[PDB]
RNA sequence: UAGCUAGUAGGUGGGGUAACGGCUCACCUAGGCGACGAUCCCUAGCUGGUCUGAGAGGAUGACCAGCCACACUGGAACUGAGACACGGUCCAGACUCCUACGGGAGGCAGCAGUGGGGAAUAUUGCACAAUGGGCGCAAGCCUGAUGCAGCCAUGCCGCGUG
RNA sequence: CCCGCAGAAGAAGCACCGGCUAACUCCGUGCCAGCAGCCGCGGUAAUACGGAGGGUGCAAGCGUUAAUCGGAAUUACUGGGCGUAAAGCGCACGCAGGCGGUUUGUUAAGUCAGAUGUGAAAUCCCCGGGCUCAACCUGGGAACUGCAUCUGAUACUGGCAAGCUUGAGUCUCGUAGAGGGGGGUAGAAUUCCAGGUGUAGCGGUGAAAUGCGUAGAGAUCUGGAGGAAUACCGGUGGCGAAGGCGGCCCCCUGGACGAAGACUGACGCUCAGGUGCGAAAGCGUGGGGAGCAAACAGGAUUAGAUACCCUGGUAGUCCACGCCG
RNA sequence: GGCCGCAAGGUUAAAACUCAAAUGAAUUGACGGGGGC
RNA sequence: CUUACCACUUUGUGAUUCAUGACUGGGGUGAAGUCGUAACAAGGUAACCGUAGGGGAACCUGCGGUUGGAUCA
């Protein structure tokens, strides 16, 4: 309060906690799926979310979401994860880059193809 | 305890204006006399007088042009907890120069206008509007 | 797809978010439930499908899509919750009582009334006869005979010494039997003794302290009988009150009362002190068990106490 | 992370340095530092600046420029105006390589380039034509500095696809 | 860089369209599949999921992720708060520290003014110049808000010296007070013991039961023993820093207030660390133990009563000394 | 972890992880084994 | 050839740190299960604070304290 108090001890700002610690400020990371399982969402939402638990290159193990309808992911799959947050999935703060070196694009996706690694249909 | 008489004088003036008094009375001081002289010169206060010799008291006559207080804002800027000294160029302007800032320069106590017109910087005693 | 073709299955046990389902092949799996399903208890018959069995070298959670219509069901009214079922497709209930935790001619009567309203065949077993002395055994049998005198199958078994189970085993064969009763009566221990399940897997068993026992088993799990049929371990219960049942359904529940319906001069005979109440004099001469009459009256007056709630139970 | 410090803090004298100095030594004094944070621990090259912000501030130090430190790891000196020396010397260690098993050789954190790590970052290019630099009277030689080219939508700016 | 030839000829995608936020309809689906930055959507007409048409934005880019600042006054120096939303230590004393009544003199430390030196270039900004424009390069200027030195200024703060009495404190005379510590003592009342009278119940609850009573209870009278607390006064009352303090008296002792006068002469306020005090419960050792009463025993109620109620009842409650804080 | 305590524990005092709330006052109604007429 | 300084190293050890870890303690989130319903109205024995004891669980009881408690001429 008093300037004398600020002199005796200055104002310490609030450092921000990163909501994607496993990324280490890297835009993406590479990991291997150690387990693929179906989870349930928060009370407003009902579904069988397809998620995978992934052992990362930097030693971290985290659960990642798999967008789009269907996946070819299994055990021992080298996927690439990206930052993000799933509201209804508690403890899931990472997505999987559909189309990144093990996970293929979504089949017959026609709109927002770039968000799922679906090349432009030949037409 | 009383550790700043100047802020005391300022708040006496303020509360007297709020309570719509006609005259206030502080225990006088050379510095208090000089600040009162500035506000009488600037038409902020109608008049001031000092009485007594061993325990002199300063008395101020407050102004009310429309019954509303003539000095509608007054505040101590350089307090004992934190002193404020400004160089001549960066002297402040109260209400964009409509009001008056009292500053003690090496040549005595004068309005920011007189100070910067004399090219002198000093401790900013307070802002009177 | 990430899932196999749908198939019929039984509900071995229910655990909130997800249950245990046995396929016709006899392999049990943890399986989730769709939010459209509202009721799903042990013994239910469901259409489900398992997930593709490749994850961490173990099985992935299956999904249950729908449940078949129950044949029978055992329910119990719950304040703040209405009537809720414990286990469905049941064929027989076995009221398990034990002298040490509590002796309650009142809970047995409430269970009898319930199962009579549910048309399920009951059977009374009294556990831990090992604790009672031989005099005490002769002191418990001459009122356990109250029910066997109206045909009820009454057995006395000691789970710790495995004494006299053998007729219980016989009565249990080839049927679906829910083990019900107060907590601590020995329902889990009795199942361990009868099933003879592998030592590695046994039901939780904690001893009672002071007036009443703990609630160890908090689940309802089906178990395949060795000879034939199935049993179901159920969680212990404190109050089997019957406010959902209509007052007449309680007179019907007491089987020793049909011998006197229409023999009361007042047709709307409450049978307590109304003149000409046939069952009044019937119990005066000892035709009826006094304790049964008093229990009937007190459970009726209990329904008045628990009718305060405005919630519906239909 | 509350005490730390005995060459420690001073003085005299000797030695030593290009130069002052516990820089070093003998003796003497018993000091010195610390809550205005010593010591200890973790982290970190610094600045001009860069981003953001109305401003105060906040974050930061990629490119370019100035300073510093380092050259496989540890140590030491020589030569020299300048070094305790990236492409010098000696020793010790680890590793790699040659071996006649007797012993020897090496250091891309220079430019390309390879493997590896990573989400990720380029050619084993051309010329000393220019500007600098070394040597030389000069001619000239050397220069992966530098000037250019190659690759990449990485960014900014411009234009077209009528 | 200029000229010539041919031919529209070789060259458009990405995201979004529920609100925030510019852009909407059909079909499929039906709490499923799925979406989602936040609120959120989906169960039979879904502008929110997938496809299509239409539209919106940007464009050789467009989106997603990561990261920084901003918005965020959300660390509040500019520019925040603490009765109830987060936040006044339980209270007090007090060292360091922060701050400090009034007059005169001196000093010039802070402060202000001037001058000089310096603050590399680039970068940022302004006026121009050159690449066909721009990016880019470039001339000059401005700026570099800083630092240092010297010369002055003396109002304010600081230092020094001399004062002053208004802040603070001392003295004289009195007042009120459950302020504190120690020791006596009193009167009711509870319980117990002994005895006297005397009968059959007592006791307890909503109702009961347990329990006590024919050895004589309960009731009543007399005597005794012990412990604890002080009806009425009594209060919206007083005292104490807080916790707290209640019969009466004595001994020791703290503070507050009032009138008048004298005395000292800033001796003051606050206070990180530190020290002390500190309800009840609790702990150690040793006493004491009437009443009350966790635990425990019992009787009722109840599914149960492990509770509420009833009959008992231990630690404790009290004293001494420590501890706890 | 330090300090303190005989002990019970006290004091100083985080972080990982998780949510988009948590909260204060007041308004209208509804309800109460809350009152009044 | 010796002496001094001294890098490496060897013991006897101490401190500290990292990785792993037998075996565990509590926590968090989901929640459509189970047993009772603890609190919110006087929540049906007012809640809550400190402390002590007890109990499957929310909780019960003692002691002191608060109103952030209703009703009560
Ligand atoms: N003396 C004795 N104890 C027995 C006998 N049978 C079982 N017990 C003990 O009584 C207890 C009963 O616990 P459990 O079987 O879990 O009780 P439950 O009646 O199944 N119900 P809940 O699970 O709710 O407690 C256990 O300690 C068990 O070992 C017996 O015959 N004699
Ligand atoms: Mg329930
Ligand atoms: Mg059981
Ligand atoms: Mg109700
Ligand atoms: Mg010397
Ligand atoms: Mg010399
Ligand atoms: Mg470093
Ligand atoms: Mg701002
Ligand atoms: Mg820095
Ligand atoms: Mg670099
Ligand atoms: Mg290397
Ligand atoms: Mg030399
Ligand atoms: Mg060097
Ligand atoms: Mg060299
Ligand atoms: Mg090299
Ligand atoms: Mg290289
Ligand atoms: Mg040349
Ligand atoms: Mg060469
Ligand atoms: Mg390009
Ligand atoms: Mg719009
Ligand atoms: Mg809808
Ligand atoms: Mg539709
Ligand atoms: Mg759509
Ligand atoms: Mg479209
Ligand atoms: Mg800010
Ligand atoms: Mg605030
Ligand atoms: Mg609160
Ligand atoms: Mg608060
Ligand atoms: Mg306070
Ligand atoms: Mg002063
Ligand atoms: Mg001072
Ligand atoms: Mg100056
Ligand atoms: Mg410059
Ligand atoms: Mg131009
Ligand atoms: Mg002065
Ligand atoms: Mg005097
Ligand atoms: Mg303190
Ligand atoms: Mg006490
Ligand atoms: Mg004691
Ligand atoms: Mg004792
Ligand atoms: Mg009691
Ligand atoms: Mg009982
Ligand atoms: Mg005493
Ligand atoms: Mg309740
Ligand atoms: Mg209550
Ligand atoms: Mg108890
Ligand atoms: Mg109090
Ligand atoms: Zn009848």
């Amino acid at each position: 309060a008093t300037v004398n108090q600020l002199v005796r001890k200055p104002r310490a700002r609030k450092v921000a906690k990163s909501n994607v610690p496993a990324l280490e400020a890297c835009p993406q990371k590479r990991g291997v799926c150690t387990r693929v399982y179906t989870t349930t969402p928060k009370k407003p939402n009902s579904a069988l979310r397809k998620v995978c638990r992934v052992r990362l290159t930097n030693g971290f193990e985290v659960t990642s979401y798999i967008g789009g309808e269907g996946h070819n992911l299994q055990e021992h799959s080298v996927i690439l994860i990206r930052g993000g947050r799933v509201k209804d999935l508690p403890g899931v703060r990472y997505h999987t880059v559909r189309g990144a070196l093990d996970c293929s694009g979504v089949k017959d996706r026609k709109q927002a193809r770039s968000k799922y690694g679906v090349k432009r249909p030949k037409a | 305890s009383m550790q700043d008489p100047i802020a005391d004088m300022l708040t006496r003036i303020r509360n007297g204006q709020a309570a719509n008094k006609a005259a206030v009375t502080m225990p006088s001081s050379k510095l208090k006399v000089a600040i009162a002289n500035v506000l009488k010169e600037e038409g902020f206060i109608e008049d001031f007088k000092v009485e007594g010799d061993t325990k002199p008291e300063l008395e101020l006559t407050l102004k009310y042009f429309q019954g509303k207080a003539v000095v509608e804002s007054i505040q101590r800027v350089s307090r004992p907890g934190l002193r404020i000294y400004k160089r001549k160029d960066e002297l402040p302007k109260v209400m964009a120069g409509l009001g008056i800032a009292v500053v003690s320069t090496s040549k005595g106590v004068m309005t920011d206008r007189a100070a910067r017109q004399a090219g002198l910087g000093g401790e900013i005693i307070c802002y009177v509007a | 797809n990430l899932f196999g073709e749908p198939d019929e299955g039984i509900v071995i046990s229910r655990f909130g978010m997800h249950a245990d389902v046995e396929s016709a092949d006899g392999d049990v799996h943890r399986c989730n439930i769709r939010r459209t399903i509202r009721s799903l208890v042990t013994g239910d018959r469901v259409v489900w499908r398992p997930g593709k069995p490749a994850a961490e070298g173990v099985n992935v959670k299956g999904i249950v899509e729908a449940v078949h219509e129950r044949t029978s069901v055992l329910t119990r009214p719950d304040f703040y919750d209405g009537v809720k079922p414990i286990a469905a497709n049941i064929d027989q209930i076995v009221i398990v009582s034990a002298i040490l935790p509590e002796l309650s001619l009142n809970i047995i009567d409430r269970y009898l009334v319930a199962c009579e309203t549910l048309q399920i065949e009951p059977i009374i077993v009294l556990n831990k006869i090992d604790l009672l002395d031989d005099e005490g055994m002769a002191f418990v049998n001459e009122q356990m005979d109250i029910y066997r005198n109206i045909g009820y199958r009454v057995l006395m078994v000691s789970s710790h010494t495995q004494d006299g189970l053998k007729p219980l085993e016989e009565a249990l064969t080839g049927r679906i039997s829910i083990f019900a009763g107060q907590s601590g009566v020995g329902k889990s221990s009795l199942l361990n003794a009868l099933l003879g399940l592998q030592k590695e897997i046994l039901t939780n068993d904690i001893s009672d302290n002071s007036g009443l026992g703990q609630h160890t088993t908090t689940a309802a799990r089906l178990y395949h009988f060795p000879h034939g049929g199935d049993v179901i371990d159920s969680p212990g219960v404190r109050e089997f009150g019957l406010w959902h049942l209509e007052p007449e359904q309680i007179t019907q529940g007491f089987v020793e009362f049909h011998d006197y319906l229409g023999l009361c001069k007042y047709r709307d005979c409450k049978h307590d002190t109304d003149p000409g109440c046939a069952i009044r004099e019937a119990v005066e001469e000892g035709k009826i068990a006094e304790t049964r009459f008093e229990n009937y009256h007190r459970i009726l007056e209990s329904m008045a106490q628990v009718k305060t709630r405005k919630n519906f139970s239909d």
